[PDB]
């Protein structure tokens, strides 16, 4: 059937560009506008623009003139978009849709992730986060990870090698001056903790690393 | 040009109930579109041409409206309806609305506040940070401020929410505090303060050094 496969994941510098692209299938390319969405992280969809792959003309968003190039390209019945210049602000995710009739978007693609930084692969710091002396009053103790610093997503952070799951909490990881950091809390009964060991494994494949950091009273 | 409005931008309902949600335009238009999203996936075409339901759409989601007001509705909510719904227009441009995000309705719940010092191996570092977790509550709405000494805090601070829990439909929240490991140790008393429907006082968790 009708499908557009986007390309994947982008990482790249301020001020450098970027072209991603929107392979069609299944229907006659030039039959329908190609449009552009970006979304930031935990935000509303935005309309970059559109192309129209027959006869070529291109509309935008007054927002992103200078900034998205539309094109399409036949040889491969692919939607291309290019940005320049990028800032922060362009990190977002980016869909291709198609359009029916100059009105709805009626497939739309997976999504291609776009992340500026300055900064190469770079490895967390995984920092253990646990209570001050006197803070344990009652019958639970929460008990977390930091992983600070770190570039590109993802990581995972597993307690007790998974044993711990039902009462674990992860917070999605946050931006800042091109780094990521994020952390991970669990919960335990007081009178397992710190009389028993809990460790927290935090794992990011891009930097080939695995971290195993005991929580200690 | 034309400005979509989605209120509210967060709704709730129970498995059963009835579900309306609006949207509507600053000038006159002549369809709604609808999409619905779940975390980590694409917009679905979900309502069409005002009325019209995309192949795959169960039959209990209808839409409705003219002029400058607009409706997607639910007759019975089911459980995996949960999502984030967007209407969208096109007239001199195509516009969306910001989004109304449908959450599964539950009973109030206070959050389990926890604060914890910077570790022995952050400091090393010439880095402090203090986390605070606000952890399994209900309603989503939820304040949290610093002090350091009593005195309120407000920059150095970044917060993480997580999305509704899966199996009891709570909401939780960290915290964080970072200064550079001099200030921090130029302070005695540090305090995460949160403030939450389900009391009329803030929950007080602090830690002092000494």
């Amino acid at each position: 059937e009708v499908q557009l496969q986007q390309s994947g994941p982008e990482l790249e510098k301020p001020g450098a560009s970027v072209k991603i692209s929107c392979k069609a299938s299944g229907y006659s390319f030039t039959g329908y506008n190609m449009n552009w969405v970006k979304q930031s992280a935990g935000k509303r969809l935005e309309w970059i623009g559109n192309i129209d792959p027959y006869y070529g003309g291109a509309s935008y968003n007054q927002k992103f003139k200078g900034k998205a190039t539309l094109t399409v390209d036949k040889s491969s019945t692919t939607a291309y978009m290019q940005l320049q210049s990028l800032t922060s602000e362009d990190s977002a995710v980016y869909y291709c849709a198609r359009g029916g009739y100059g009105r709805y978007f009626d497939v739309w693609g997976a999504g291609t992730a776009v992340t500026v930084s300055v900064a190469k692969t770079t490895p967390p710091s995984v920092y253990p986060l646990a209570p001050g002396c006197g803070d344990t009053t009652g019958s639970s103790v929460t008990l977390g990870c930091l992983v600070k610093g770190y570039f590109p997503e993802s990581v995972t952070v597993t307690w007790n090698s998974g044993s711990l799951s039902s009462s674990v909490h992860t917070f999605p990881a946050l931006l800042q001056s091109g780094l990521y950091t994020m952390s991970s809390s669990v919960t335990v009964p007081s009178s397992t903790w710190p009389s028993q060991t809990v460790t927290c494994s935090v794992a990011h494949p891009a930097s080939s690393t695995t971290v195993d950091k005991k929580l200690e009273p | 040009q034309i400005v979509l409005t989605q209120s509210p931008a967060t709704m709730s309902a129970s498995p059963g109930m009835k579900v309306t949600m609006t949207c509507s335009a600053s000038s006159s238009i002549s369809y709604m579109h609808w999409y619905q999203q779940k975390p980590g996936t694409s917009p679905k075409r979900w309502i069409y041409d005002t009325s019209k339901l995309a192949s795959g759409v169960p039959a209990r989601f209808s839409g409705s409206g003219s002029g400058t007001s607009y409706s997607l509705t639910i007759s019975n909510m089911e459980s995996e309806d949960a999502a984030t719904y967007y209407c969208h227009q096109r007239s001199r441009y195509h516009t969306f609305g910001g989004g109304t995000r449908l959450e599964i309705k539950r009973a109030d719940a206070a959050p389990t506040v926890s604060i914890f010092p910077p570790s022995s191996e952050q400091l090393t570092s010439g880095g402090a940070s203090v986390v605070c977790f606000l952890n399994n509550f209900y309603p989503k709405d939820i304040n949290v401020k610093w002090k350091i000494d009593g005195s309120e805090r407000q920059n150095g601070v970044l917060n993480s929410w997580t999305d509704q829990d899966s199996k009891d439909s709570t909401y939780s929240m960290s915290s964080t505090l970072t200064l550079t490991k001099d200030e921090y140790e130029r302070h005695n008393s540090y305090t995460c303060e949160a403030t939450h429907k389900t009391s009329t006082s803030p929950i007080v968790k602090s830690f002092n050094r000494n």
